[PDB]
């Protein structure tokens, strides 16, 4: 089940920014659910929504950037405005929303695993990360780089945490053909193999040797493979045997 | 462009407001012509399914495809020969078969868009956004309009209804389907159809495929099911700023009958169907195909038979002419529902200022 | 904050203040409690109130229309987007202001609509609308040249009441039955009909028969009329020959009886089309053909 507010408190403040997902329009405006501050409905009247064909769009799926005007902190009533939000911090707001979404996505494995309420899990996550640091995505990033935030809280599920870490955390192939004619052979082959290994190396049938080289930062691959090939070439020519590289 | 004229059949003494015939069989085609358009033309030449609404959508799709295919050249700019190309395409379309008001509107919109974006902008960045905008437009001025129509129907139509329609009005078919399956109510739907087009038949088939009880009808009588019939929607193509309708076949007759007996008729349309051009008779602008739909003795369309029919010039003077589009009246279609929800056709151009 | 009580209070009063007006005033009062600024609390409450009204309603749409109008007005109000208190104050003001407007409207009517009266023309007023009666009175005061005629209407004896009211004035009075209206084709000069609601274009709601009258007028090529003040603008359109929300059943073939139980059932309400009416009578300048629809378009933008 999907519930629970993004921040620490249930109800929004004055002047703060929220992102809304629209469900239905006309008659009132948009009494719609929020994706920045809880799943409970918040309404805009048909005046603050538009500035500059207006009725033609705004149905299901489309997102609106809005500022909160009036909050009733007693039973549950939210008032919003679209016109006031200037296009200077809109990008920043969008970024924030994205970060929030990512955080929410991150808090799903736990929900899946131990079959317990999501809100409590969220609360348990938000106490070290969302409280002291500020925004949560950056904190998460920091943790993944250098463990610094997970120290403050004890884990009821360490395995789940490990899984999460794992989730948060390129193979190139080469061909070598061997066909000797000299005295010794198997030993030579072994030697050749030893010059082209360092991760995963496997044998297929007989004439071909297949090795997979792991790339650190995308472009890397030729800077070792070629050397290995050269070494192989150096190896086999001395005794009286021939090897080919396509 | 290629080859024009060189065709049989006389000019006809009765009714000659528009030119009557063309490019069907391809020979010596130009290098720059996109084959999709040709294919579409070939389809339209002998088409059964589409009418007004889906045609425009298809055209839009084709245009989008063309846009996707095209990049800014080194010598010529982005706004250098595009307009010319568009014009050529339009001419070709005209040559093939006369077009709709919606299509014209779309063309106008495209032109406006072209005018808007300056050639100094990055090219890759430009069409990335342009295509998105086009998509948005498509979503709004078609699918959203359809949705609006559906919702209008929902509030208005009573608890389960007997419905009568004509033609291949795709939106109306969709609505019917929705009524049948989605919201779930009784659908005693009656469809009428003429000789030259098997549109009604096709619609009936489609309904059957979805699981709908259909009543099939022809020209000889309509009243046989009326004298019982309670609520009726008519076939739509294009609207004028008079309050009249330019639609397909004996819809006018049906409307007249409705006026005579018990209850008037109502038509729902898209908000971008309206024109600002006006006319008031079935002599103004006639839409024509070849007199061959009734030459084959009933049943199916591709048959090839030996018999008696086929005397366009063979015997001592004979003409076998017909019409496709006729004038629907004003006093009878009281209802018009669009992107602006509610209104009457008496308010013939109340939405043209707002748009 | 209570509307059923208000409804109970007003049914046969009218005269001084229009029925709809009172409702509008009540709505305004309701609004001026929960603050118009806090749109989360307010609009929902308004909707609830409307629902309650609907529940309490048997055979009317006028009240609903009024409340929709009020809502529209409220929506229009906040378009100044500056200081939020002044707008609220204005909203608070517009309630008794609406009532005041009625007098002004009446005065306007007494000046623009008094040009119509010609040499020997017999006037027949249909239904019950205060504005029409006021107009008639003002015409009598002017002493052009006329004749005031009444009907045998059947809701809760309205026609008779109207006749009695007319008697007070003194002007000589003769009656027309719902059936015996057929003989009138040219003798009664102009066919006037009072309104209890004006819809999109030509759509008007009154009492137990208007459409037939309209048809008759059309047949005769007679001038047909819709006469009202200012509080009834609706977004509505029917599909068949007649379609409305109903409490009295349409064509209720009453169950087998011998000692009488229930019988008085049929089309209690009536609509009119666009083609039948030649002239529209409202205080809002001099508008006739399809101005109400345009107004609606301007308002709703939906």
């Amino acid at each position: 089940t999907s519930h629970c507010r993004f921040y620490e408190n249930k109800y929004p403040e004055i002047d703060d920014i929220v992102m809304v997902n629209v469900q239905q329009i006309a008659e009132m405006g948009a009494y719609v659910k929020l994706l920045e501050y809880d799943n409970i409905e918040g309404m805009i009247l048909l005046s603050e929504l538009s500035r500059r064909s207006i009725q033609k769009l705004i149905r299901v799926g489309k997102n609106d950037v809005a500022v909160v005007l009036r909050v009733d902190k007693e039973k549950g009533y939210i008032d919003l405005s679209k016109r006031r939000v200037s296009s200077e911090d809109i990008i920043k707001c969008e970024e924030k929303y994205q970060k929030s979404k990512t955080v929410h996505s991150i808090l799903r494995y736990c929900a899946e695993k131990f079959q317990i309420p999501l809100e409590e899990l969220y609360k348990t996550i938000a106490w070290p990360l969302s409280r002291k640091f500020g925004h949560a995505y950056e904190a998460f990033k920091l943790s993944i780089i250098d463990e610094t935030v997970w120290e403050g809280i004890e884990p009821p599920s360490k395995d789940v945490l490990d899984e999460l870490k794992n989730y948060i955390s390129v193979k190139i192939r080469a061909d070598v053909e061997v066909s000797c004619f000299s005295y010794e052979g198997i030993d030579a082959i072994k030697d050749a193999l030893k010059s082209a290994e360092d991760v995963k190396v496997k044998l297929v049938a007989a004439p071909l040797y297949v090795l997979t080289t792991q790339a650190l930062d995308k472009q890397k691959g030729i800077e070792q493979l070629e050397s290995a090939i050269e070494k192989i070439t150096e190896v086999i020519t001395k005794y009286g045997g021939v090897c080919n590289i396509t | 462009p290629g080859i024009s004229s060189v065709i049989p059949t006389v000019l006809e003494q009765s009714f000659d407001n528009s030119s009557l015939i063309s490019v069907k069989e391809l020979l010596l085609n130009k290098d720059l012509i996109h084959p999709s358009i040709l294919l579409l033309t070939s389809h339209l030449a002998h088409y059964k399914i589409v009418g007004s609404i889906p045609r425009c959508i298809a055209m839009l799709e084709v245009f989008q495809i063309v846009i996707k295919d095209y990049q800014t050249p080194k010598g010529t700019t982005l706004s250098r020969n595009l307009t010319s190309y568009l014009s050529h395409q339009i001419d070709l379309l005209k040559k093939a078969r006369p077009l709709s008001v919606t299509m014209g509107n779309a063309i106008r919109w495209l032109k406006q868009e072209i005018s808007l974006i300056d050639p100094s902008t990055p090219d890759k960045a430009a069409k990335k956004d342009l295509c998105e905008k086009i998509g948005q437009f498509a979503k709004e001025k078609i699918e959203l309009a359809d949705q609006l129509i559906i919702d209008n129907a929902s509030t208005q139509i009573e608890e389960s209804t007997t419905i009568v329609t004509y033609g291949s009005s795709k939106v109306l078919t969709e609505l019917l389907l929705h009524n049948a399956i989605s919201l779930k109510k009784n659908i005693k739907v009656i469809v009428v159809d003429s000789r030259p087009l098997f549109e009604g038949r096709k619609m009936a088939e489609t309904l059957r495929n979805a699981g709908v009880n259909v009543m099939y009808a022809l020209i000889t009588s309509l009243d046989t099911i009326f004298n019982d019939v309670d609520y009726v929607f008519l076939g739509a193509h294009s609207i004028l700023s008079n309050g009249f309708l330019y639609s397909r076949a004996g819809t006018a007759m049906l409307a007249m009958s409705a006026k005579r007996r018990n209850i008037p008729v109502l038509v729902c349309c898209e908000s971008l169907k309206f024109s600002q051009r006006v006319q008031l008779d079935s002599v103004t602008f006639n839409e024509l195909a070849d007199p061959n739909d009734l030459v084959n003795i009933d049943y199916e369309n591709p048959v090839e038979r030996r018999g008696n029919k086929g005397a366009l010039l063979n015997q001592f003077i004979k003409e076998r002419k017909f019409e496709k589009k006729k004038l629907a009246m004003e006093n009878k279609p009281k209802g018009n529902k669009i992107g602006g929800k509610k209104g009457s056709e008496g308010e013939s151009k109340d939405a043209s200022n707002e748009e | 904050f209570n509307i059923t009580e208000t409804y109970l209070r007003f049914l046969e009063e009218d005269t001084e203040m229009t029925m709809p007006i009172a409702a509008i005033e009540a709505l305004v009062t309701l609004l001026r409690i929960k603050t118009p600024e806090t749109a989360a609390e307010m609009i929902n409450t308004i909707k609830s109130s409307t629902e309650e009204l609907i529940k309490s309603i048997p055979n009317s749409v006028s009240l609903r229309a009024g409340c929709d109008i009020f809502m529209r007005f409220v929506l229009r109000n906040l378009h100044l987007y500056g200081d939020w208190e002044n707008c609220k104050q204005h909203l608070i003001e517009n309630g008794q202001l609406f009532v005041s407007r009625a007098k002004k409207s009446r005065n306007k009517i007494a000046e623009i609509g008094v040009d119509f009266i010609a040499d020997d023309d017999i006037i027949l007023v249909h239904g019950y609308s205060r504005a029409v009666f006021s107009l008639l009175n003002h015409a009598a005061n002017k002493f052009i040249r006329f004749r005031c005629v009444v009907t045998e209407s059947r809701p809760s004896k309205q026609g008779n009441q109207l006749y009695t009211l007319l008697e007070q004035k003194g002007i000589p009075v003769t009656l027309i039955v719902d059936s015996a209206v057929g003989a009138v084709i040219d003798k009664v000069d102009k066919v006037f009909v009072g309104a209890e609601g004006v819809a999109e274009s030509g759509g008007i709601i009154n009492l137990v028969g208007t459409y037939s009258v309209g048809v008759l007028a059309h047949n005769a090529r007679k001038p047909f009329y819709v006469v009202t003040e200012s509080h009834k603008f609706v977004r509505m359109f029917p599909l068949s020959s007649d379609d409305l929300p109903m409490a009295g059943p349409p064509l209720d073939f009453t169950r087998r009886t011998d000692d009488l139980e229930d019988a008085l059932r049929g089309p209690t309400i009536d609509y009119t089309a666009q083609e039948y009416i030649t002239a529209l009578i409202t205080d809002l300048g001099v508008l006739t053909p399809s101005a109400v629809s345009e107004e609606l378009i301007k308002m709703w933008y939906d």
